[PDB]
């Protein structure tokens, strides 16, 4: 950004009732307001639309994994409450008996 | 037997606000064909129940947009995006995977609308009924909200008690109002003894108790 | 011309998974047995409702796709992640395998549990042809065949 | 384009054979699952059983000892018989239908869907004989209406068992009709009030008749309501 100077940003957590002391005489970018945390959230990184019509609980960069199946072969980094990432793309669970065809006589 | 438990069991909502209904099943509801068969049913005032949601999420044809079903395998939720006066009634959930079909307890949804003062009318007992020895004086409160009203019978400024039975209509499907019918039943001999039959109505929409009376016989 | 399950499965049977195919003076009949087929279906369903169950543990980001982390800590994360990937992938392929064997052997169990029931019913009045059928040594009209199905044969 | 119409006795005596029948309009009985769902007075829906042509009267265990279902493909009527009836079997008895896909082998071993419903039949199970109602007009008092609106109604009193139907002017009058829920008097008989609000200028010029039907006693009443003549 055209400026060959550089600003090093540091941070610390000031315990309640504690004091942070700044002693300086130049080259000091000073804090104006301190930040305080609010509540619970979840940090996700993505690159797709937001959609308030659809309701979801598992996120990867490509969108939302909505499934009841216990495994997924989408992304090994999906966050939230997610199926387990497995190497395989398909595991077929039999919901019926052994199929034995028929012959005429 | 699969146990369908709904919550809440009375869900009074405000006309045009959203609300949800949770249904928890004692067992998983998956089936071999890959579909979990939970359904949601709406039974409005004096009607056959109709199905809103089948297969947890699929809404049945001919149903308002605001009904959207959701759920997993034990925990399911019916979501209404915007409850209008026409969504009054009882709501059930049913599992449809395990013998036998079982229904939730049901959730009573009543619309919370603006206050409406009742119209009051009084009816002398017909002369035909007096031939049977009984006299039924009817007092009516028509089209009002909330459904909390006080109806005191005053036969000659004498507050009656015991002989008063009152019936209440269901909340209306368009204006969300009720209607009540207090019936003062007593004998032909007692009816012919006094003159003034008053009906004192006290309600929130009335800045003071309204009374409608009728003197015996007259016109 | 009629056969049983020691040979092949019938394709005409659609009211259920198991049934009786009989033959007498009045001709062939194919009618499913309801109790046995439900006992098979209700146990495969018992599997689904146990494996479809969700996990309620929420994991957050520790990696960073946009802005890479220290090479050491990242390599160790990658090492742990790929090691966990291997365990679930193994636990998954095995579970499908076991449950598919238990499923296949479950339905075979219920076919015999029905065959060995009809056997004790007929007592000393029929013989085992060997192909899942019973040569009945007495005239059995269409009413008598239905007595075998609904467990009233005397 | 399908409709289900229940029919049968309104009250059945204790220990009798409660019988009902759902008549099918505009569809073939061969192509559906057929369920009977009963709802006792203000309780959860109870699913009795389900049948389909080619037979399979799968029923709930609470009633299986006593339930009996069959369906006629020529008359198009699901039927039902509950033997040895109790006061607990006093309920609304809706019948219901569900889609039937012949090839879905696994569909006969799953509770049937509840796609269509009937209006529901009330079967009150008691021993008290059938009593037709008495209808008394609830008329305004000498046009002391004094408002923009006036009120008049009927009093369907002393009848058993439920229910009675009240239509005003053979159905032509619907706007503003409140037909109240029945209330059970201390005599063991029901009674309800049916009311309607009309413009005040309508008295004398408009005819007002409520029509009462108590199908248990095959009673039909047409009671005219009008202000009193002093
Ligand atoms: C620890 O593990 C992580 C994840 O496996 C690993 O980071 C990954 O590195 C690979 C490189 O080996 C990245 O893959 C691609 O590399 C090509 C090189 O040609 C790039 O062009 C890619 O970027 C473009 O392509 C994407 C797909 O179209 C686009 O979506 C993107 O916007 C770019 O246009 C990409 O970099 C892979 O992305 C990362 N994964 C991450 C960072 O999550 C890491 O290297 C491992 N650490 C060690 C020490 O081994
Ligand atoms: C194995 O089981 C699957 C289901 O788990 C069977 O496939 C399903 O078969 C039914 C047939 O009744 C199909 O139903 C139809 O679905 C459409 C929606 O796409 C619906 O609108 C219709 O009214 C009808 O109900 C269902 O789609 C189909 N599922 C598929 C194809 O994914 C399958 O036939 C079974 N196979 C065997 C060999 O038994
Ligand atoms: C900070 O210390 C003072 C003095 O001991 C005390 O009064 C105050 O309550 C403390 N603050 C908190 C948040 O405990
Ligand atoms: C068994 O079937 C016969 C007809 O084949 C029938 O008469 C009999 O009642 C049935 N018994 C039972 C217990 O269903």
């Amino acid at each position: 950004n055209g400026l060959s100077g550089r600003i090093d940003f540091h941070w610390l957590m000031l315990n309640p009732n504690d004091t942070v002391t700044f002693s300086f005489n130049g080259a000091f970018i000073a804090p104006d307001r301190a930040s305080f945390l609010r509540g619970k959230s979840m940090g996700i990184q993505s690159g797709v639309q937001v959609d308030a019509n659809c309701e979801g609980d598992c996120y990867h960069s490509g969108g939302t994994i909505i499934s009841n199946l216990p495994f997924q072969n989408i992304d090994s980094r999906a966050v939230g409450k997610c199926p387990r990432y497995v190497k395989q793309r398909s595991l077929l669970l039999a919901t019926g008996m052994k199929n034995v065809p028929e012959i005429p006589k | 037997d699969v146990v369908m438990t709904q919550s809440p069991l009375s869900l009074p909502v405000t006309l045009g606000q959203p609300a949800s209904i949770s249904c928890r099943s004692s067992q998983g509801l998956a089936f071999l064909d890959g579909n979990t068969y939970l359904s949601w049913f709406q039974q409005r005032p004096g009607q056959s129940p109709r199905r809103l949601i089948y297969k947890v999420s699929n809404r049945d044809s001919g149903v308002p947009d605001r009904f959207s079903g959701s759920g997993s395998r034990t925990d399911f939720t019916l979501k209404i995006s915007r409850v209008e006066a026409e969504d009054v009634g009882v709501y059930y959930c049913m599992q449809g995977t395990h013998w036998p079909l079982t229904f939730g307890g049901g959730t009573k949804v009543e619309i919370k609308r603006t206050v409406a003062a009742p119209s009051v009318f009084i009816f002398p007992p017909s002369d035909e009924q007096l031939k049977s020895g009984t006299a039924s004086v009817v007092c009516l409160l028509n089209n009002f909200y909330p459904r909390e009203a006080k109806v005191q019978w005053k036969v000659d400024n004498a507050l009656q008690s015991g002989n008063s039975q009152e019936s209440v209509t269901e909340q209306d499907s368009k204006d969300s109002t009720y209607s009540l019918s207090s019936t003062l039943t007593l004998s032909k001999a007692d009816y012919e003894k006094h003159k003034v039959y008053a009906c004192e109505v006290t309600h929130q929409g009335l800045r003071s108790p309204v009374t409608k009376s009728f003197n015996r016989g007259e016109c | 011309a009629i056969a049983g399950f020691i040979e092949n499965g019938w394709e005409g049977l659609i009211d259920g998974w198991y049934g009786f195919r009989h033959q007498n003076a009045q001709g062939e009949g194919t009618a499913a047995d309801y109790k046995s087929t439900q006992s098979a279906i209700d146990q495969i369903t018992g599997k689904l409702n146990r494996l479809i169950e969700k996990t309620n543990q929420q994991f957050e980001l520790i990696d960073n796709e946009f802005n890479e982390v220290e090479k050491q800590i990242g390599n160790v994360i990658n090492w742990t992640r790929d090691s966990i990937t291997e365990v679930w992938s193994y636990n998954a392929e095995l579970l499908v395998a076991m449950e598919n064997q238990h499923t296949i052997d479950l339905a075979d169990s219920e076919m015999d549990k029905l065959y060995e029931r009809v056997k004790r019913q007929l007592r000393e009045n029929a013989e085992e042809d060997g192909t899942g059928c019973f040569e009945i040594f007495h005239k059995c009209d269409d009413d008598c065949m239905a007595s075998i199905r609904n467990n009233t044969y005397d | 384009q399908v409709q289900l119409q229940e029919s049968g006795p309104g009250l059945v005596k204790p220990s009798e054979t409660l019988s009902l029948t759902c008549t099918v309009s505009g569809a073939s009985v061969s192509s559906y699952f057929w369920s009977w769902i009963r709802q006792p007075a203000g309780k959860a829906l109870e699913w009795i059983g389900r049948i389909y042509t080619s037979g399979n009267t799968k029923s709930n265990p609470s009633l299986e000892s006593r339930v009996t279902m069959s369906l006629d493909a020529s008359k198009d009527q699901f039927s039902l018989k509950l033997t040895s009836v109790t006061a607990a079997d006093t309920a609304v008895y809706y019948c219901a239908a569900g889609r039937l896909d012949y090839s879905d082998t696994t569909g006969y071993y799953k509770p049937p869907p509840l796609d269509y419903w009937g209006q529901g039949a009330l079967v009150t199970v008691s021993s008290a004989s059938t009593k037709g109602p008495s209808v008394f007009p609830l008329a305004p008092s000498s046009k002391s209406t004094s408002g923009g609106t006036a009120a008049l109604g009927c009093l369907v009193k002393d009848y058993f068992p439920e229910p009675v139907t009240v239509s005003w002017n053979s159905g032509a009058l619907t706007s503003g009709v409140h037909t109240f829920p029945a209330v059970l008097q201390s005599s063991g008989l029901y009674s309800l009030s049916s009311v309607v609000t009309v413009p005040s200028s309508s008295l004398g010029t408009q005819t007002y008749i409520c029509n009462v039907n108590h199908k248990p006693s095959n009673t039909k009443v047409d009671k005219k309501v009008e202000p009193k003549s002093c």
